[PDB]
């Protein structure tokens, strides 16, 4: 149909290539962000069911853009490699010219700008990745959560999920989290993200990856034994 | 090696009163001690009661005006005939001179007019680029010859009230239009004698809200 | 193709027809101009309570004396917004004069009044056909408060009141007669809320609607969610009496 | 030219002359050497007048665009660096700029970045740029403390120019006093240096090198 | 014949008539009506200012191009714009370089050409908009019609856009009267009002809608509205 | 008031039957109007129903 054109504006008002991007986000891993008062917890699936895989050199889904800016993603791994690279360069650009450390909010916009640009320029596909960019603003200790979409726009939610079986996760996020009050403690906040991920992973120590990002360049990924500890405690409740 | 920039002499004078502004100048056009042209005007109307002379190297000034005329046409077309401001013109002119900064233009430019308040107002440009609002400013090589007179006949700078001997400064007094034209004539007449740039004619275009008046007086040829 | 090289049999251009639909499906935005300020209201179309509503905004300060709300395609609108900001800033640098609203409407529309890939005595920077309208409101000295309806289609139209988006046919019908020039700024705010209340299926509160004004005095001034909320309370009250 | 700036607890005092000489003669005594880049920043015309004017008119645009985009006040750091980059890259264009960008944020506190035509960007507590800098420094340094009172800083700013003005040939004009407060710069009048000389002469018994 | 031949400018029907050209003409028929006429000493254009609704201001379709030039549009709005700015450009070049005002005729030959370039080209737009251009040069008053084809024709009087029938007839009749009338701005301007009433289905006669322009050997290009056109209405 | 020439110039490739369709339409407007008279104006509009396009199709500029 109109899938062969981008320039052609379409009376449907909807260019099919754009629709098809969404199909692509769905297929990918589930990646979730839930934020406290002092933390972003990012719980994400990393598949590891692959036989004869040396896990050490296989890239973790989470990639440090900046020293305090992180990215998780759902959608095609190849296409996603371009966003990570543009975004890294721009990170260091920011410091080189403003001196100021990376404004996260600029960065959210910069990234979306690329998925937008390519919607207008024929002969350049719109990317079929949606991302989570999360960070902490210069001179600030309030957590910051953003999602980008392949529609070439951006938005902030109090907590959000993307990728396979996101429908299932969204019910959890409505009932156990609230915009009004995020779980004040870091600890509360991490335990709920583990329970959400369990709904679609259905038991895995390394299939669940938790990276907690705190203010002031504090990045630490939870220990496999500690992750295992969240699971067992939760699993006792399930039969009660 | 070709001469990079000429000089064509001349003296101009922009004075900001409180209800009129004049832009005066001689008609004498020179290179060395030869008179190139005895009669050749230099004050030009740019419209909307803004007068302009870009005095010094005549060729650089012809260019500058020539482009500005075109800009007046496109300012009105896009802005639904908004009256081209005095300040707007000024910013425009700065930007033409800064255009080549590497080999800067060699013109000492003065635009006079009314500000929007409605007082006479003069803005003056040094060739380097910069511009600022001014009270009274002569231009050219005899700028320095003329200015002390005005700072002792109207500005009353370094004048004090008779008998105080300095306690109480003699305060500014607003002058009629006429009074200023005489003052402009006498300054220029004195300079005909004391400088070879000024002579032939004193052509003054006066800009008011009431329209444009033209004033002419002959100066000697010796 | 059905580009712009193809002239419609109609006497139109196919892309131009295609642009209109995107405005029709767009967000509902209302503007009513007085000679005491212009008041613009929008639905921020809140969809979930986990969505942060405050963060999101469809009324954006473009310049000191001008703001815009957007109706059409969300994608196109990025580019459109960046164009407008730039267009204003260039003139301020260049002549250091406050511009008219009129002057701004034209300049935004300058990129708009060309479509295609072909150019013949001009540059191209476009690669499509854009389909996003704005309400461009402001103040100039000359003609006071002005409201324009900037179109991605034919020449810009000045309006004294305009409503666009999906709530448009009702909203506009109400406006023809409810508009007047004798309204106060206080009368006019409540009248914008009134129309908004009717055409939005879900009940009116300050978490899904936001009000803003351009009055020269306070510049482009975004209403406090407290300031918005009270007037909603006032709205319900007068309707009970009525 | 003499222009100076000092940071203290109360913010920053910026004081400038008004003289501008072309050739050996006084061209003007009304060139205001305060450029209001915007309500938050003061830039000085010191150095090359035209270059400074032109490029801070430019700087106004960059500040404005930033403020629009992120909707918060620009750091003094961000704006001065933006200027610094532009001027290095174009150098060898008859550029001669020398400016102090003066601003008072809580992001950083009172902050002064001296920008230079070479492209140098130097932070300091106290900067003094000018032909007459050299005179100014003597009086300025000895009454300069961070914990100097606000009231005393106002006097200090007038006195520092009075001194330079007197000895330097290329300085006279008038005093413009400005205080860069938290909320932005505030203008504290024009005061003619010519007149101030006599008051001060009488008041302290200073100006005794001077006849009588 | 949708697509195939005659579907793009390059491809010929066997006969060699582009179907698209007729469509570009149709755009003018859909367009705002305007009546133009002249005498030796003046050229007078009358155009109805279209509007969407009451609150939308009656929108000018007569555009001043230059002090001594102006045009009116009937047809596609984006095209008229790219062309109009070009008109302005050329006139400025001549005044600067060669002294002279750009002659009206000689500007038209260029305008023709610009339209033909897009007809040669793969892609692009043949301009789909027709323009009545009036002007005062050293040959005095002129009136041209610019066609979407490109062709420029010196005509005593012509009208384009909606219901042209009533005003064309009217012009044929009064042809001899307005061409003899010279030295009378006011009477030419009257003839022109009377003419546009015939075309209209009496949609409006309001001062508010009719906008009259005049350029000649006497008046510069001046736009007349409200009271000034209430004399003749 | 009918100008046979003006109608004929805008029409291209209308055979005899097509042409009578135009004629009947101009008169049909006039029947509603009540005037026995058919105007030249009725006819120019009346072509465009016999065309593929509906008569006087709405357009964004005018």
């Amino acid at each position: 149909g109109y899938d062969r054109a981008l320039s052609i504006f379409s009376p449907d008002g909807h260019i099919f290539q754009v629709e098809y991007a969404l199909e692509a986000v769905k297929r990918g891993t589930c990646a979730v962000g839930v934020k406290g008062k002092n933390c972003v917890v990012l719980g994400c699936e990393r598949r590891s069911t692959l036989k004869l895989q040396d896990t050490r050199i296989t890239p973790s889904k989470v990639s440090k853009i900046d020293s305090h800016v992180v990215l998780s993603f759902s959608g095609l791994n190849a296409d996603s490699r371009i966003l990570i690279e543009k975004a890294r360069v721009e990170a260091q650009s920011h410091r080189l010219t403003l001196e100021d450390p990376v404004t996260v909010e600029y960065l959210t916009r910069y990234v979306a700008g690329v998925q937008q640009r390519y919607t207008q320029s024929g002969g350049v596909r719109p990317f079929g990745v949606s991302t989570l960019i999360a960070g902490f603003d210069p001179r600030d200790d309030e957590p910051k959560l953003y999602q980008t979409e392949p529609s070439g726009i951006y938005s902030s939610w109090s907590a959000q999920t993307i990728g396979r079986n996101s429908k299932t996760v969204r019910e959890f996020l409505e009932k156990n989290y609230d915009r009004k009050e995020p779980p004040a403690t870091v600890e509360e906040c991490v335990k709920l993200t583990v329970r959400s991920l369990l709904e679609v992973v259905q038991t895995g120590a390394k299939n669940i990856e938790i990276t907690v990002v705190k203010p002031d360049s504090d990045i630490v990924a939870l220990s496999s034994e500690e992750i295992n500890q969240y699971v067992t405690q939760i699993e006792q409740e399930k039969q009660e | 090696q070709f001469n990079p920039y000429g000089d064509n002499g001349g003296t101009i004078l922009g004075i900001a009163g409180e209800d009129f502004a004049v832009l005066a100048g001689d008609t004498r056009n020179i290179t060395d001690y030869s008179i190139n042209s005895r009669y050749e005007p230099k004050v030009f109307d740019c419209g909307d009661n803004i007068v302009m002379s870009a005095n010094g190297f005549a060729a650089d000034g012809d260019a500058l005006v020539k482009r500005f005329k075109n800009s007046v046409k496109w300012y009105h077309f896009d802005h639904n005939d908004k009256k081209l401001s005095i300040n707007s013109a000024a910013r425009n002119i700065q930007h033409l001179l800064y255009g080549k900064r590497f080999f800067p233009y060699y013109v000492h430019t003065i635009i006079a007019g009314l500000d929007e308040d409605g007082k006479g107002a003069v803005y003056s440009f040094d060739p380097v680029g910069s511009y600022e609002r001014e009270q009274c400013r002569a231009g050219g090589a005899a700028a320095s010859l003329i200015m002390p007179f005005l700072d002792n006949q109207v500005n009353f700078k370094n004048q004090y009230e008779p008998g105080t001997n300095g306690k109480v400064k003699k305060p500014l007094k607003y002058l009629s239009v006429e009074e200023v034209i005489k003052l402009v004539r006498d300054s220029f007449t004195s300079a005909t004698e004391r400088h070879i740039q000024v002579g032939d004619g004193l052509e003054i275009l006066i800009v008011t809200k009431d329209g444009v008046r033209k004033e002419f007086y002959e100066l000697k040829r010796d | 193709d059905r580009g712009v090289s193809t002239f419609s049999p109609e006497g139109r251009l196919f892309q131009v027809e295609y642009s209109l639909e995107a405005i029709k499906l767009g967000s509902t935005a209302i503007g009513i101009a007085t000679k005491e300020g212009v008041v613009l209201g929008v639905e921020k179309r809140a969809t979930s309570p986990l969505l942060e509503s405050d963060s999101i905004e469809k009324i954006v300060e473009i310049d000191r004396h001008i703001g815009c709300a957007m109706s059409g395609l969300t994608a196109d609108a990025r580019s459109m917004i960046e164009h407008a900001r730039t267009a204003a800033v260039t003139h301020n640098l260049y002549y250091d004069e406050d511009i008219n609203v009129e002057s701004l409407t034209q300049s935004v529309c300058d990129l708009a009044l060309r479509f295609g890939e072909g150019a013949s005595g001009e540059e191209r920077l476009m690669s499509r056909p854009f389909g996003v309208a704005l309400l461009i409101a402001g103040h100039d000295a000359d003609d006071g408060y002005q409201l324009f309806h900037a179109e991605p289609s034919g020449t810009f139209y000045r309006y004294n009141a305009k409503a666009i988006g999906s709530g448009s046919e009702g909203a506009q019908a109400e406006l023809l007669n409810e508009w007047h020039s004798s309204l106060t700024l206080k009368e006019a705010e409540l009248l914008v809320l009134k129309i908004l209340k009717q055409v939005m299926e879900e009940k009116l509160d300050e978490n899904n609607a936001q009000l803003s004004c351009i009055t020269k005095q306070d510049g482009f001034k975004i209403y406090d969610n407290e300031k918005t909320a009270e007037l909603i309370k006032e709205l319900k009250e007068k309707e009970a009496a009525e | 030219t003499t222009t100076l700036a000092f940071r203290f607890q109360g913010g920053i005092i910026v004081a400038v002359d008004s003289r501008a000489t072309a050739g050996n003669w006084v061209a003007s005594q009304t060139v205001k050497k305060v450029i209001e880049i915007n309500p938050f920043l003061l830039g000085t015309m010191a150095g090359g007048a035209a270059d400074c004017q032109f490029w801070e008119t430019w700087l106004g645009s960059q500040c404005r665009l930033h403020e629009l985009r992120e909707k918060e006040r620009i750091s003094v750091a961000a704006a001065s660096k933006i200027l610094s980059n532009l001027v290095y890259q174009y150098k060898g264009a008859g550029l001669s700029m020398g400016t102090m960008i003066c601003g008072y944020t809580r992001k950083e506190g009172p902050t002064i970045y001296y920008v230079d035509s070479d492209g140098t960007r130097l932070k300091g507590d106290i900067f003094c740029v000018g032909s007459g800098q050299t005179f100014a420094y003597g009086v300025l340094d000895s009454n300069y403390k961070w914990d100097l009172s606000v009231e005393d800083a106002l006097y200090l700013g007038k006195r520092s120019i009075l001194a330079a003005a007197h000895r330097d040939a290329y300085s006279g004009g008038s005093v413009n006093l400005y205080h860069v407060t938290e909320d932005g710069w505030i203008y504290h009048g024009n005061h003619d240096v010519g007149e101030l000389f006599w008051k001060v002469k009488e008041e302290e018994g200073s100006f005794n090198n001077v006849i009588g | 014949f949708r697509n195939n031949y005659d579907g793009d400018t390059v491809t010929f029907s066997p006969t060699g008539r582009l179907f698209q050209v007729e469509y570009a003409l149709e755009a003018i028929k859909q367009g705002s009506v305007t009546v133009g006429l002249r005498s030796n000493t003046h050229a007078v254009l009358v155009a109805l200012k279209r509007n969407a609704d009451e609150l939308s201001s009656y929108q000018k379709k007569i555009i001043k191009c230059d002090e001594h030039m102006g045009l009116s549009l009937a047809g596609l709005a984006p095209d008229a714009r790219v062309l109009s700015n070009y008109l302005r450009q050329q006139c400025n070049y001549s005044s600067l370089v060669f002294n002279r005002k750009l002659a009206v005729e000689r500007a038209g030959h260029l305008l023709c050409d610009k339209a033909q370039k897009n007809t040669q080209s793969y892609g692009g737009r043949p301009y789909g908009v027709g323009l009545l251009i009036i002007g005062y040069d050293k040959s005095g008053a002129h009136l041209l019609e610019f066609q979407p084809s490109g062709n420029v024709t010196e005509l005593y009087g012509t009208a384009i856009g909606a219901r042209s029938q009533g005003a064309k007839t009217y012009l044929e009749r009064t042809l001899d009267t307005f061409i003899k009338i010279d030295g009378n701005p006011d009477e030419l301007i009257k003839a022109g009002v009377e003419a546009i009433s015939q075309s209209l289905r009496d949609e409006s006669l309001t001062v508010d809608n009719l906008s009259i322009a005049i350029v000649g050997k006497d008046t510069p290009f001046t736009i007349y509205d409200g009271e000034a056109v209430a004399k003749y209405i | 008031d009918i100008n046979w020439q003006e109608l004929a110039r805008s029409t291209d490739e209308f055979n005899g039957a097509q042409l009578k369709a135009v004629t009947v339409e101009a008169g049909m407007i006039a029947l509603r109007n009540g005037q026995s008279s058919v105007k030249h104006e009725d006819f120019v509009e009346g072509i465009s129903e016999v065309q593929a396009r509906k008569s006087k199709s709405v357009s964004f500029y005018a």
